[PDB]
RNA sequence: GGGUAGGUGGUAAGAACCUCAGAUCCGGAGAUUUCCGAAUGGAGCAAUCCGGUAGUUGGAAACAGCUAUCAUUAAUUGAUGAAUAAAUAGUCAAUUAAAGCAAUACGUGGUGAAGUGAAACAUCUCAGUAGCCACAGGAAAAGAAAACGAAUGUGAUUCCGUGUGUAGUGGCGAGCGAAAGCGGAACAGGCCAAACUUAUCAUUAGAUAGGGGUUGUAGGGCUUGCAAUGUGGACUUGAAAA
RNA sequence: CCUGAGUAGCUCGGAAAACGUUAUUUUGAGUGAAUCUGCCCAGACCAUUGGGUAAGCCUAAAUACUAAUUAGUGACCGAUA
RNA sequence: GGAGAUGGGGAGCUGUAGCGAAAGCGAGUUUUAAAAGAGCGUUUGUUUGUUAUUAUAGACCCGAAACGGGUUGAGCUAGUCAUGAGCAGGUUGAAGGUUGAGUAACAUCAACUGGAGGACCGAACCGACUCUCGUUGAAACGAUAGCGGAUGACUUGUGAUU
RNA sequence: UGGACCUAAGCUGAGGCUGAAAAGCGUAGGCGAUGGACAACAGGUUAAUAUUCCUGUACUUACAGUUAGACUGAUGGAGUG
RNA sequence: GGACUGUUUAACUAAAACACAACUCUAUGCCAAACCGUAAGGUGAUGUAUAUGGGGUGACACCUGCCCAGUGCUGGAAGGU
RNA sequence: AUCAGGACAUUAUCAUGUAGAGAAUAGGUAGGAGCAAUCGAUGCAAGUUCGCUAGGACUUGUUGAUGCGAAAGGUGGAAUACUACCCUUGGUUGUGUGCUGUUCUAAUUGGUAACUGUUAUCCAGUUUCAAGACAGUGUUAGGUGGGCAGUUUGACUGGGG
RNA sequence: GGGGAUGUAGCUCAACUGAUAGAGCACCUGAUUUGCACUCAGGAGGUUGAGGGUUUGAGACCCUUCAUCUCCACCA
């Protein structure tokens, strides 16, 4: 069935289309990452009248994207000290949520469909590297520190 | 009970026909799949419904 | 059956098909419903008898009848000589309560029934309890005297009053008549004879 | 209120009283109404046991009397509030309803056999009967044609007679058996959605509350005029009469 | 411009109607339309003709019954009934 | 209309034309090329009352072993679980240990201790192998005399449960 | 001797799970002795009751006042039971 | 004849019958196999192949021979249906 | 979602092809006159099938004038410039889906562990781990299935069998 | 009751798609060892299941049958 996507995906499309891609991918992948959304204004006439401020909407949902990197760039202290024996017992244990238990409500959003972080999430008692992606263009590092507490 | 949540359909009794017509009652179940959806504020809430409500739900833009 | 919760399943949708067809928003209509129903008319383009079917409809009201008991007197006096359309008349008109409506001891048709079938009413060759004997041209109708010990008596004044087919005496409470409602007394409320030729179809 | 000269229920005599300021008795309207029982403060082996809370009276207090309240579920509202910032889950409080029973009887729906017959038996019949369960109501159910059906045809539903044991359906066997039409009982047709429009919701409304509409010889909305102020209901409050 | 879509149809298993499943009605699984020059129906089906407007709701009366109250009746029983 | 006879109600039903599967024809029709031949027809009605038989209902009455659906039963009994209680009395004397001899050191032997055994005899207790009696009995299963087990796979009380 | 104390088998069981319906399972809680904890013995008396009535001598648990001393220490942890 | 002690047809059969320690085969890697229900749930088992379930034989001692044609079970390339 | 491969199945092109005969390895059929030839021939150079080592052919450059005896000898059902369409097969790009071996996670699953509701072995929510489009479940269709159910299993007969 | 395919030496089989039937085995002969086999090679063993139809050219392509097989169907 048809969807247009949002966001640049790999396949399919490229920003604005229409594409007829399977529920399976779009109600279970492209829709919750926000790289796609359904029939607007629930036709595809009412779609292309729509498609006018469609352009400036997504421009805007853009432009706050760009405001939520300047939020995050300007800070860089979430700071996190673990529990451990410390000298031969050196991990963190904070899996990756315990962290956005410190980005969603106390500071930007950072969503967990959001930051493209790693499976390790960082496993140093050192300055570390974390990648977000608000859009398919910009490129997010955040360098937290960590020790014993 | 094995029925949906959204509507009330439930299991349909009826014959398991063979050859020589013998008859013995049988019973139809509905197609109960996990679902889940986003209601008062987008809320998850995993609801075991029909695959005709899925697709209902579906087309609906509910399930986004 | 269980914790249904009917804001959990009606807002989860808010709109599919269940809640919609339940919507609370129904109203109420209980005034819609009983009045424009009441009662209709009007005539139409492709079968014309709507003006003659209207018409039966004033004409059974005017003096309150139901359908079927007006099928039993046509088909009364359909058989009998010719050209009856002198002889119905009589027949519509010889109802007792509208005879004690016209007689003028009732402020309304309906409220004379009301008192026939309570017995106010005194007949000649017998008595009458039920509102609906057909009388004969030249019947007496003696009121009771019970009823006058009951005055309310603003009756007797629109006895008086009559139509000229009908000769009571006030306060002496009697009546009778002659030279039966010619179609002047029965006014241009209902004066057709074509709903008369409709009745044949329908009753044999 | 009616109505009297007796009354104090039967096995029932006697003792002792009441009663003409109108008793006993009959009718209408009220008062009281222990405990168990849906039983509902908690329990429990029914008619029992053990309480909490807020009052008030005695005591010097424990305590003891006298009152009211204290179940669960659902809906609404408000407060509080996790994992986890927000927010919910959850928790608490208030208000409103539900519980159960019976009429060895009728209704609807779900579930649903077997004895038996077919001279055996499996299709079939029995029979959608018995039974089990849920929900009522004073009836219930049904109901206003995307219909019958073959015609210059009828025009919601329901019930009765006929059509007939007919057309048909059946290991074409046992059996089963209408729908039209006709004659009768009664008769009544209404109302929303969408268009279009109004006001408001970070108006992303795709939502809320109003006006407009309810159809088939198509209807309604859009624009523009004439005629209308009536008739009738399945309708609210009152007053009066029978 | 509006006239009720996972809907009407279709396929696979069942059923309701007198019918032992089939034109009509219904549904457990799957699929899936159109918008008055439209859609459904007139026992497979096609064309002509005709009939009717599905996928929204409510509807008194005639109909079914008597545990109970009042009056009454019986070519009903009269202590093994 | 009296819980009436009845009046209204002609909806319908039987007979009046039959033959043919049927369209169809008609005192004729079916078969057939046939008119011939043959089959069927070319007339005797209807509504009630009574009797007899018959069809559907339980159908003249009594009688099954059964089948299906629902409830009540583990206070007897079978098993399991929880918590308690009981086995008079008397014998046999294991393993093991100690000491001594012995062994190069073991092994082995002797004495003492120890008190185990689905051990032994035998009461209460549990069970029921035999004779006799009883067989409408004292008793819907016992009585007398014997009999087996009797510290255990034991017996039993209470409560729960299938 | 049993409740106002406690639990075993087991029962019930808000929420909750499962199931055409009735219902089944089950958490927190609550019941549930055949067990655990808890202070009275001797004698006499009536036709019928007696660690219960009477005599004699005791013990236990609460509340208040008072004297002296002491900082009191559980819905939880540990030991015993 | 049964190894034994024991258990069994309440109310005609206590035995050579059943059971028993022991032997062997088979299934089972744990959300195990197996089993009650429809399912939840539960037994197995708060166990883990030195463990559990099922079939057969039945102390101890010595032995248990041949047949894989048929049936059952296990495995198998392709090929035919 | 996806990687390839094969399944569901077999996709598109011209070469190529000896019956003999026939300067010819003719698989064809016809059509068509003259044709190559800067609408530059030729030839070797060399890639290749192939061998009835003949032939199918050629490709490209060589190149600078030979041409085409497959115009025209030529035989042949088959043909002789040139134009079409006529086919197996080498060659062309496919394999969409499932599958067949794979990878990934977001559907989904857990009788892994943790926290909270919560003084709580259940349940719910949030994670973490392990799986993963598998599994489980629904519908449809085969196989096995006395575990279970409903029934049948004749009559004559010097009684019955 | 259809649908497909097969039929070739005596047997088991190539089928030599029309430009004129072959192989192993059966049998005869020859060689072949002290003997038996074994081994090698010639010869023999074919009217192409049968009939009909068409081309100049069919066992070979078409039609019809016969027998066989595998499929389905397979409620008198
Ligand atoms: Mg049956
Ligand atoms: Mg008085
Ligand atoms: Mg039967
Ligand atoms: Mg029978
Ligand atoms: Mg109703
Ligand atoms: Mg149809
Ligand atoms: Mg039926
Ligand atoms: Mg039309
Ligand atoms: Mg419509
Ligand atoms: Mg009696
Ligand atoms: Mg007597
Ligand atoms: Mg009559
Ligand atoms: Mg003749
Ligand atoms: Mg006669
Ligand atoms: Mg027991
Ligand atoms: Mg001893
Ligand atoms: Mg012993
Ligand atoms: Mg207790
Ligand atoms: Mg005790
Ligand atoms: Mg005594
Ligand atoms: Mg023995
Ligand atoms: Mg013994
Ligand atoms: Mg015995
Ligand atoms: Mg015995
Ligand atoms: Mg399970
Ligand atoms: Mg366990
Ligand atoms: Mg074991
Ligand atoms: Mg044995
Ligand atoms: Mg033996
Ligand atoms: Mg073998
Ligand atoms: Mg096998
Ligand atoms: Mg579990
Ligand atoms: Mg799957
Ligand atoms: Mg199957
Ligand atoms: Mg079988
Ligand atoms: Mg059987
Ligand atoms: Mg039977
Ligand atoms: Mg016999
Ligand atoms: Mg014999």
């Amino acid at each position: 069935m048809k969807v247009i996507l949002k966001q640049d995906v790999s396949n399919l499309g490229k920003r604005f289309d229409v594409v007829d891609v399977k529920d399976g991918y779009a109600i279970h992948f492209l829709f919750p990452k926000k790289l796609a959304a359904p029939l607007t204004k629930k036709s595809l006439q009412d779609r292309d009248l729509f498609l006018k401020k469609q352009q400036e909407h997504y421009e805007i949902n853009k432009a706050l994207s760009h405001k939520l990197k300047e939020v995050i760039e300007q800070t860089e202290l979430h700071f996190s000290l673990k529990e451990h024996n410390g000298r031969p017992y050196g991990s963190i244990i904070t899996k990756q949520i315990i962290n956005q238990a410190h980005t969603k409500g106390m500071a930007l959003q950072k969503f967990m469909f959001k930051d493209n972080v790693r499976l390790g999430f960082g496993d140093h008692e050192i300055t570390l590297h974390i990648f977000e992606d608000t859009t398919a263009v910009l490129k997010v590092k955040v360098t937290p520190d960590n020790g014993v507490k | 009970a094995k029925k949906d949540q959204l509507t009330l359909r439930g299991p349909l009794y009826g014959n398991n026909r063979s050859h020589s017509k013998t008859i013995t009652r049988r019973k139809w179940n509905v197609n109960l799949q996990p679902c889940k959806v986003k209601t008062a504020d987008g809320k998850t809430t995993r609801i075991l419904v029909s695959t005709r409500t899925l697709r209902t739900l579906k087309k609906h833009n509910r399930l986004s | 059956k269980y914790t249904g919760s009917i804001f959990k399943r009606s807002r989860r949708l808010g709109f599919s098909l269940l809640e919609n067809n339940k919507e609370f928003s129904k109203g109420k209509k209980r005034k819609t419903i009983p009045g424009q129903h009441g009662n209709r008319f009007r005539s139409s383009t492709m079968s014309g008898y709507a003006q003659q079917l209207q018409e039966k409809q004033r004409m059974q009201y005017m003096y309150g009848i139901t359908d079927k008991q007006f099928r039993r007197l046509f088909r009364l006096v359909l058989k009998q000589r010719g050209n009856l359309a002198v002889n119905l008349f009589r027949v519509l008109e010889s109802r007792l309560d509208n005879i004690v409506y016209r007689m003028g001891f009732a402020p309304t048709r309906r409220s004379a029934r009301q008192l026939v079938n309570h017995g106010h009413v005194l007949l000649n060759d017998r008595t009458v309890d039920t509102p609906s004997i057909i009388l004969n041209p030249g019947d007496k109708v003696r009121l009771k005297a019970k009823t006058i010990k009951i005055p309310i008596v603003k009756a007797a004044s629109e006895s008086g009053v009559v139509s000229p087919f009908v000769e009571t005496n006030n306060k002496t409470f009697e009546g009778t008549y002659v030279r039966f409602p010619e179609r002047s007394e029965l006014p241009a409320g209902i004066n057709e004879s074509y709903v008369v030729e409709w009745y044949k179809r329908l009753v044999k």
